[PDB]
């Protein structure tokens, strides 16, 4: 089975990059203001320094992981202010330039689906939440560079110094890599551009509609959110003492009394802080392990044309675009479908003159009386010749073998 | 966490920044890569005098690439690059002893820690 | 370090040294005191405990991805993207260091770069000719074919283009002519 058309096919991928920074401190939450507290809570010889110093490395891997990332590109690269891409049109994805924040329309629809007083109660019981390194307005330049590098430049700005080529030129180097000949594009380019842009539309018109895309991206923040409640809420317990809040206990008990009760209420506290402590050190692995998937992503799909399948989306990659969302990443994948196929009646070789003929690179095919030979995934029939196929040996041990024959381009010339 | 009011004692050169209220660095108008991280887009660094200043970090030299409907750029020449880069492979085996470290030489601990079912093992 | 920190804390009991205890104190009463030690010193081994059970972690991963990078990288040629280094892959050596590894990538990088002006096919005879593997380039007044990722200009010939349909559809076909290098032999 031969295929005869094809179709250009643009798909999302969502994937969380990093979380939300956030410090606690023991002096506050354990104890708050009292004294006596602290003076009990010294007895606990480095239980606080390490809860400290975990939640200081996760904050400092957070960073980190974003860089690796979005910050591959030593330039930052421009689009050129005249639009002739041969058909394409990319103003779907490329940065606004009149809003304030120079963010993609599509940025702005993901950016407007993720939903990130609670804040106030939480941040009095000395918990912070830090402010990341990059902000917004970088990463978006970010990308912006580095889908103004791959339309204008091709996979030449990842391995070295950027080159220009026109954009219908790469389109074809891209079908070379997936074994389709040249001039298949260029004798259909207009219908891929039509179909390109097209995909594009449908693209927005599924995450501007009531749908649940980045349900995936959302879940992280879900999680934390829940996490710090949870961790506020372990405040009002009794944990066996007679009250729950310090100041009464310290307000109508003497010392002798009152130290035992401070005791109980330490010792549940501490517990309610390794509890969140441990739970988040066990969470970054999650989130460090997505973060340097989506990276390996972004440098080989993004910055090349991969061959690994199912990789960088479902069918022959094309070439990839980035967007950012609120703390994640974006991909828009763009790949090659057969779509309309024949029958046909194949053989391994052919018999001309006790000589076996093989294909130098495709397939023999026929329609019914006659013979063709035609490139693996399109249809495209030609001719036999002696200029396209190659001999090894006589027609005796091959199993499938044909009677035909070649055409030997050059007897009719010479005459 | 602080507007800057609730600064104990100031001094010359306060700047406001995103992630709070700095004190002791300079701000200026240049922009270079980050050496020590402030936050919220703000870099610090020791120069020259000599003094610590504060400035919102850049991203990279900004070019735009020539590019046409009918231009093309081959190379001529080429470079061989020797790079090197470190991997982590395996870290140190340690094994640490209840009996020894909770208890030590002492009998009396170790019975009242067999109350402890199958924590140790 | 910190575990043995651990050591020299009160937990509540009146003295940290078990010793001490045991000397001064009686069964019925040095019990508790025992018990608070003991308590203290077990939650202080278990946090160690959890710590090391999570690095063990990232450890396994690293030691995955180097024995990846030394299967692929070193044992052939990579064609994966900015996975064995900046560039073009060809080929790696293995190092030992102190409780790891290091890979010292060789790459090929272009250099020097020159403008030219390109197209996309030839029409010679109202036939449409395309380069065998390659591309188009002109100096300015004649036109040449050259290998992609090197300059190396060469005539243009029959036995180094392929032809289909004629020239109509393609946007920037421009006028040429071609070899054919078999026409003088013949004379
Ligand atoms: C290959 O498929 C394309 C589209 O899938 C076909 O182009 C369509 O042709 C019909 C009628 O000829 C038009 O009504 C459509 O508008 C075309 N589509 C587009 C996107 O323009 C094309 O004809 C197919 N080729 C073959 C040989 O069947
Ligand atoms: C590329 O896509 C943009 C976005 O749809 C097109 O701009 C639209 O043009 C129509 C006119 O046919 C207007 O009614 C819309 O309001 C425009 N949209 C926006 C967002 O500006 C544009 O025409 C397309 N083609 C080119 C060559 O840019
Ligand atoms: C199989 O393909 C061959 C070649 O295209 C077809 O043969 C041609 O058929 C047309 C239609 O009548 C004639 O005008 C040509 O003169 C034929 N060429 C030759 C060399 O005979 C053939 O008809 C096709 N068979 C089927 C079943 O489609
Ligand atoms: C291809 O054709 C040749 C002759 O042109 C076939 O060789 C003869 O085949 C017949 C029938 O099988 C035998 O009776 C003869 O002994 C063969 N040899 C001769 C005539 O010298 C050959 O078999 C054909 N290939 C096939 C059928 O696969
Ligand atoms: C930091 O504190 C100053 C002083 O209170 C704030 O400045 C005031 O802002 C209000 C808001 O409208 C004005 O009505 C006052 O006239 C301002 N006073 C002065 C002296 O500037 C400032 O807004 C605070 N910073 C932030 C980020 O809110
Ligand atoms: C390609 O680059 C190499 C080195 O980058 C050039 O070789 C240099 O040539 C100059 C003078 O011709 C010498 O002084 C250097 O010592 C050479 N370098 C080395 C490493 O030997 C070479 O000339 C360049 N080729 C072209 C065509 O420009
Ligand atoms: C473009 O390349 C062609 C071919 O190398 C150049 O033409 C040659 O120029 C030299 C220099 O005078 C002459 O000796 C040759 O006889 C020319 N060959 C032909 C076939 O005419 C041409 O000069 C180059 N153009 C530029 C601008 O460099
Ligand atoms: C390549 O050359 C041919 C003739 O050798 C051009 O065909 C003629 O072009 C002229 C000017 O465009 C027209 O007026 C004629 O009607 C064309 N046909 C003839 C003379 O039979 C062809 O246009 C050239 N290719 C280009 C310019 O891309
Ligand atoms: C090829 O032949 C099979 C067998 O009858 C048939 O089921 C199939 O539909 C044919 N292919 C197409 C594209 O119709
Ligand atoms: C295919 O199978 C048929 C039996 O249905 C057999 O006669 C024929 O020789 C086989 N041909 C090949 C090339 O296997
Ligand atoms: C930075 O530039 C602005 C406007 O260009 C100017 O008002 C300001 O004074 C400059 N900074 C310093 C420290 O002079
Ligand atoms: C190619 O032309 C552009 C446009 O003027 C120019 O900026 C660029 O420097 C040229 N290439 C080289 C290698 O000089
Ligand atoms: C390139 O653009 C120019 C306009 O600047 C136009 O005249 C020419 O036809 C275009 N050629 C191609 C191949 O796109």
């Amino acid at each position: 089975a031969i295929p005869t058309n094809f179709t250009i096919s643009v798909t999302t991928e969502i994937l969380p990059v990093s979380m939300t920074k956030t410090s606690v401190d023991c002096t506050m939450y354990i104890c708050g203001d009292s004294t006596e507290c602290s003076n009990l809570l010294l007895q606990y010889g480095s239980f606080c320094t390490q809860l400290n110093r975990a939640l200081t490395g996760i904050a400092v891997e957070q960073d980190k992981n974003t860089q690796e990332v979005f910050a591959q590109v030593k330039q930052i690269y421009k689009t050129p202010p005249i639009k002739d891409f041969g058909g394409f049109n990319f103003s779907q994805i490329l940065p606004d330039p009149s809003k304030p924040s120079k963010r993609s329309f599509i940025e702005d629809l993901l950016f407007n689906k993720v939903t990130l007083d609670l804040i106030c109660a939480q941040k009095f019981n000395g918990l912070t939440v830090l402010p990341p390194l990059l902000t917004d307005e970088m990463i978006a330049q970010y990308t912006s560079a580095l889908l103004a590098g791959t339309i204008t430049s091709g996979w030449t700005f990842g391995a070295g110094a950027a080159l220009q080529i026109p954009f219908a030129m790469q389109m074809a180097y891209r079908f070379n890599g997936i074994g389709v000949t040249q001039n298949v594009l260029y004798e259909n380019q207009k219908l891929i551009a039509n179909q390109f842009n097209s995909a594009i539309g449908k693209i927005q018109d599924s995450l501007s509609s009531t749908a649940s895309a980045l349900g995936k991206l959302q879940d992280v923040v879900n999680q934390n959110a829940q996490a710090l409640n949870t961790l506020v809420k372990q405040l009002s317990s009794n944990f066996g003492a007679i009250s729950s809040v310090l100041n009464d206990i310290l307000s109508r008990l003497d010392p002798p009394e009152a130290e035992v009760q401070i005791d109980r209420l330490i010792t549940g506290r501490l517990q309610s802080l390794q509890t969140y402590v441990t739970q988040q050190l066990i969470r970054a692995a999650e989130i460090r392990a997505s973060a340097n998937l989506a990276a390996t992503k972004m440098s080989e799909c993004v910055l090349g044309q991969s061959k690994r399948v199912d990789f960088c989306g479902k069918g022959y990659h094309l070439m990839s675009f980035p967007q950012s969302a609120p703390h994640g990443v974006v991909f828009l994948h763009v790949t090659y479908v057969p779509a309309q196929e024949k029958n046909f009646t194949t053989a391994p070789a052919i018999c001309h003159d006790g000589k076996a003929h093989f294909p130098r690179e495709g397939v023999f095919v026929s329609n019914g009386t006659h013979w063709f030979v035609t490139q693996r995934n399109f249809y495209e029939p030609q001719i036999i010749t002696t200029d396209n196929t190659f001999v090894s040996g006589n027609c005796d041990v091959v199993i499938g073998i044909v009677n035909n024959t070649v055409y030997d381009p050059l007897q009719p010339e010479l005459d | 966490d602080v507007n800057c009011w609730r600064v104990y004692s100031t001094g010359s050169n306060v700047f406001q920044t995103r992630a709070g209220c700095l004190i002791g660095a300079e701000h200026v108008n240049n922009s270079y890569e980050c050496d020590i991280p402030i936050g919220a887009g703000i870099c610090a660094s020791y120069q020259t005098s000599q003094s610590i200043i504060a400035y919102t970090m850049s991203l990279g030299a900004e070019n735009s690439v020539a590019y046409s409907n009918n231009s093309i750029a081959i190379p001529t020449n080429f470079t061989i690059s020797v790079t090197t880069e470190i991997l982590p492979v395996s870290m140190t085996k340690t094994s640490v002893d209840c009996t020894m470290y909770i208890c030590g030489d002492s009998t009396e601990c170790s019975n009242l820690l067999l109350q402890y079912g199958s924590f140790c093992t």
